[PDB]
RNA sequence: GUAACUAUGACUCUCUUAAGGUAGCCAAAUGCCUCGUCAUCUAAUUAGUGACGCGCAUGAAUGGAUUAACGAGAUUCCCAC
RNA sequence: GGAUAGUGGCCUACCAUGGUUUCAACGGGUAACGGGGAAUAAGGGUUCGAUUCCGGAGAGGGAGCCUGAGAAACGGCUACCACAUCCAAGGAAGGCAGCAGGCGCGCAAAUUACCCAAUCCUAAUUCAGGGAGGUAGUGACAAUAAAUAACGAUACAGGGCCCAUUCGGGUCUUGUAAUUGGAAUGAGUACAAUGUAAAUACCUUAACGAGGAACAAUUGGAGGGCAAGUCUGGUGCCAGCAGCCGCGGUAAUUCCAGCUCCAAUAGCGUAUAUUAAAGUUGUUGCAGUUAAAAAGCUCGUAGUUGAACUUUGGGCCCGGUUGGCCGGUCGAUUUUCCAACGGGGCCUUUCCUUCUGGCUAACCUUGAGUCCUUGUGGCUCUUGGCGAACCAGGACUUUUACUUUGAAAAAAUUAGAGUGUUCAAAGCAGGCGUAUUGCUCGAAUAUAUUAGCAUGGAAUAAUAGAAUAGGACGUUUGGUUCUAUUUUGUUGGUUUCUAGGACCAUCGUAAUGAUUAAUAGGGACGGUCGGGGGCAUCAGUAUUCAAUUGUCAGAGGUGAAAUUCUUGGAUUUAUUGAAGACUAACUACUGCGAAAGCAUUUGCCAAGGACGUUUUCAUUAAUCAAGAACGAAAGUUAGGGGAUCGAAGAUGAUCAGAUACCGUCGUAGUCUUAACCAUAAACUAUGCCGACUAGGGAUCGGGUGGUGUUUUUUUAAUGACCCACUCGGCACCUUACGAGAAAUCAAAGUCUUUGGGUUCUGGGGGGAGUAUGGUCGCAAGGCUGAAACUUAAAGGAAUU
RNA sequence: GAGAAUUUGGACAAACUUGGUCAUUUAGAGGAACUAAAAGUCGUAACAAGGUUUCCGUAGGUGAACCUGCGGAAGGAUCAU
């Protein structure tokens, strides 16, 4: 696989076959649902959430726990952020290598990258427009993801 | 293990225009529509042709053979194009005359040179309106 | 991505079967692969196999007796109707006794043969000998 | 000067001193013969134009060949008048 | 609004700015009228259809218009354009793409015939008219049938058999004979009758009509393909034949002839198109490393394609065909013992949304019960309610493809049923009795796989439904705008009740409720990992030059030399200095990168794969016309720079010449900044994504193990390097069952047992990557890209 | 009441002139080609290490093949430290 490249990487997490809480696990949906929440009142993501309860404490899935996957409780909770993670760190590699390119403008390796940035936003918005999750109208162009990063 | 080609249900349109553009390769197919028969082709793509008779002439044969070819040059009454045809037996020359009038046919060949004769792709089969066989045979009699 | 699953999934059989194997692994295994391989188990070409569900798309071993010598897909479904069965059974199959084609009818995953008897149609997916 | 063939691109010698006019261009405002030859423009053209070039005596900043726009410049033809 | 028979931008006026299109609009071509059909014939197809039927158009070319139900008519009119007539010069008349016929054009096509008798049509209409249409003529376009000889006797042969006593008696048959003799028939010909409108021809027939020279059968061939001469005479690389390979140069099986022989035969060849052949157009079904062909490489819209999952079950009866033990029987047929195939009901949480009437036959029940061998044997019939025999009204249905069956699919054609046109192609006739009044079977059926209409199925494929709930359901209960028949004695009104709409406000009823983590992908995260990228720095000799220094005869460069510099000390030696390139050795069957490419050092800036991951999102994907970014070298602009090396050029050799190969110099040349160019044997001459089929190292990441080495600051906490086993990905390599024409190979395998997705390219060799036209470029050129004509091979691989 | 020529405007619209634009056909003095045909002249470029390995892209030069520079490829005459 891996669509802009040649490379096969078959790095993963193959999750465990237990569709149940993991029997040493204590604790359960209430006290870990108010430790997301409090997290993503810090600012971290879903995909830093997960790491933090896997890595600190026992929660070995979100969604085997508490029914519940890691954004679908910050929805529920209204606290997502505007644009979600994948385009939303896409956009900010593709303003990363942007202004570098401005000063370094013979980078045609950096600029070739930019396009694979660039090309990989557009495929994420296409989709993300056509399930809803973004409004219509939504294109990323140049000078307006400096406004959408901060 | 595709096979190049696609191989979906809804690639018809497909399949019709990749046969509509690789067909021109093929010699008959160009031919027949870009209607070379009837631009180029002295005949202008028929079976036979008429035409009065300028020249006797005498084409030296291919390298491996050795002969003079007996041919006849003849303006075509059709068009007007000047062709060179072959005639087609022992002592026919003699037969055939010159300002006489002829009817042509091809080689046998569509359009190529009948093996060592350079640059005939016709052929004599009536003079003055009796064939070039019966008056070899001296069946028939020229008229007049 | 992989274009279709009973696609690769005969085809293993069919690697498997060339070397006379007697298990196969095919790990996508479908609804459509499953019937397939009921469709052959019927006629005796296939012996049991096993449906190992993993929380996925799982994966199947099935087990061979050596009498499968052919065992294909047709990878676009061509919609077939009765009138024209016998034009594929004439085409896919070694002549008239034995083998058979394996449409996809309303009726559910059959031979040529049943919907015959039958008397009914639908498209296309494969044959086995 | 010789040589396929019928006009010669291979040979050979001697160089005007140093080099032998190359790329280009032309009967050109530069061609004597000359009203050059061929085509074209006309009923008819020593004129005009486009080609041809052993060019009396063309030619590379004594610049050569182009060249849009410009010209009370020299010239030819056409329509209106 | 006008006009029209009428609908309509059909036209007018006033408004708006729309409408078609990479699913190919529009423009160009057609030696294009469409279709029913035709030729070829495994299936799939390809080519054609001016032409017997249907439809459309036109009557020399446009336009106009009257008359009429009907025309923008043309065997009607008017004008103009073209061409044409007669003219007494003032005028007049024209329209064969109706029949016949003539020109012309051509390779290419008939009689200026007879008739309304059939088929029909028209009219005031049984009668008249009809070049519609039929009849004859021309007519090798095609198609059917099938003459050109059959039979004995006489003389020779041969072939099965009695014993092969040498016998052959030849007692049977297969032929050969220029010997022989009678019987046969039309091919012709003609009284006749039939046929016909009249005739001709057929059909049938008086009389005549067969004997080898005739009542005469040809046409193309005999080297091969390809059936058939190594036979005579002639020619002698000529004449010629020869589709193709080839034959002929003095003995030709190939030329021209004779004789034999062959193939087809009243036909046979010839030329040009077309189908099969042709898997050389490939959907079935081609080929692409080297034979023609993977588009330099990546991105990307359209296009094509796109993982899995939602009712599976298990049963609880009845009914259809076909073989079943069989004939259960009179060589025609039904029963079980007993199956196979295809089905409906019924519930297992399963629900076809169900109503108001009509219809409910009906017992879930009894109104008197009881016709009655002791009988839960059987109905004259009907309280309370079934509905599923039964609509016609309600009235809402998250939509398609797909397949089943049916409907109307013109005839002719095609397939095909029946029938002795003497047979056959045909035809749709005929058949059978008293054959005096007769009777009677036929003129079937089938495909027309597109679209539309109904019909049953719901496997494959897509779409939405409940996510800020504006979600679902009701004996919940509240107000609104409603409308609305029935009685209010007569309709009409204010408020009613009552029924039915829809709307929020509440009440409840639910599982007080509600969507899988693809050894598909995206993203985050972790310690790495690279000669990936850029920018700035740091180094190293070397090369050339310069400054100084020491030596005194050469140095260079060669196969050999010569140009070349040198005593004013060249070359050599040393101490320095400068400049611009360049990154040696390490350097590998090793690394990174989309390809091109990338090897000194440090720092900065971004990126990137791989691995790990019980993180996250959840189909976001694969490949991709158009459209884009990068793209060696050379080349072009303009600035720096210019050390080395070196197109051009100078020049020395060699040479027969050598403005080349070798020698010495040497501009442009880029190494650099900005801007171009966009091609390379841009190569792994092998498209990408995906799955499966079978030993060793080595790069990167991770997991274990060693009481291995190093480790000291006390034993080492380790860490690194190393060793063994282990995986994931990488660049590979060595042996081999399948593949390929082979060389050969980890894919070039899973391919006549042919289908995972998808893009690009090729169709003998030349002409030719040429001309032309666009397009881009400062130019050089790049992209796209033909044809005429030519040719029987060119080419790939292996063998001697 | 009928009613002819005549003529007033309207739309339909041929046809005429006048340029335009596209398509097809086609003349042209000259110029620069390409193929064929006997091989006639000149060399001998390629096939062997073809006597300078061959070839590609590009740039220049030259009677002609060709030669030379730069970069690349073995389809190399090396599958090797």
């Amino acid at each position: 696989g891996r669509m802009h490249s040649a490379g096969k990487g078959i790095s993963s997490s193959a999750i465990p076959y237990s569709r149940n809480a993991p029997a040493w696990f204590k604790l359960s949906s209430e006290s870990v649902i108010e430790q997301i929440v409090k997290y993503a009142r810090k600012g971290l993501t879903p995909s830093q959430i997960g790491v933090l309860l896997r890595d600190a404490h026992g929660v070995t899935q979100a969604r085997v726990i508490t029914g519940n996957k890691i954004m679908r409780i910050l929805k529920s909770n209204g606290l997502a952020p505007e644009i979600p993670e994948d385009l939303y760190y896409l956009i900010k590699k593709a303003v990363s290598v942007r202004k570098h390119l401005e000063r370094n403008r013979k980078d045609k390796d950096a600029k070739f990258r930019l396009i694979l940035i660039e090309s990989r936003i557009h495929r994420l918005a296409r989709y993300y427009r056509t399930v809803a999750v973004l409004p219509p109208n939504w294109k990323y162009e140049s000078a307006t993801a400096s406004a959408l990063v901060n | 293990m595709g096979k190049g080609k696609p191989r979906g249900l809804n690639s018809a349109r497909k399949l019709r225009v990749h046969r509509r553009n690789n067909r021109w390769a093929e010699n008959n197919y160009k031919k027949r529509l870009l209607g070379t028969a009837f631009k180029s082709s002295p005949f202008g793509g028929s079976s036979h042709a008429k035409g009065i008779v300028l020249e006797k002439l005498g084409i030296e044969s291919k390298q491996p053979n050795s002969a003079i070819r007996k041919c006849v040059r003849v303006q075509l009454i059709k068009n007007g194009k000047k062709v060179t045809a072959f005639v087609p037996n022992d002592g026919c020359l003699n037969f055939v005359d010159e300002n006489d009038e002829v009817l042509l046919a091809g080689f046998g060949r569509k359009g190529k040179a009948k093996g060592d004769i350079p640059g005939v792709r016709f052929k004599v089969v009536k003079v003055s309106g009796v064939s070039l066989l019966a008056l070899w045979k001296e069946k028939k009699e020229k008229p007049r | 991505t992989r274009s279709s699953v009973l696609a690769d999934a005969l085809n293993a059989i069919n690697n498997a079967e060339k070397t006379g194997k007697r298990q196969v692994l095919i790990r996508p295994s479908s609804k459509v692969i499953i019937k397939f391989l009921q469709v052959m188990q019927k006629h005796g070409y296939i012996g049991e196999f096993e449906y190992i569900d993993d929380h996925r798309s799982g994966k199947i071993v099935v087990q061979l007796n050596g009498r499968l010598n052919k065992c294909g897909v047709i990878s676009p479904r061509f919609n077939v109707k009765i009138g024209d069965i016998e034009k594929w059974t004439a085409n896919l199959l070694p002549a008239r006794q034995f083998g058979y084609v394996i449409l996809t009818t309303s009726a559910g995953i059959m031979d040529h043969e049943e919907a015959r008897r039958k008397h009914v149609s639908g498209k296309i997916l494969g044959f086995v000998y």
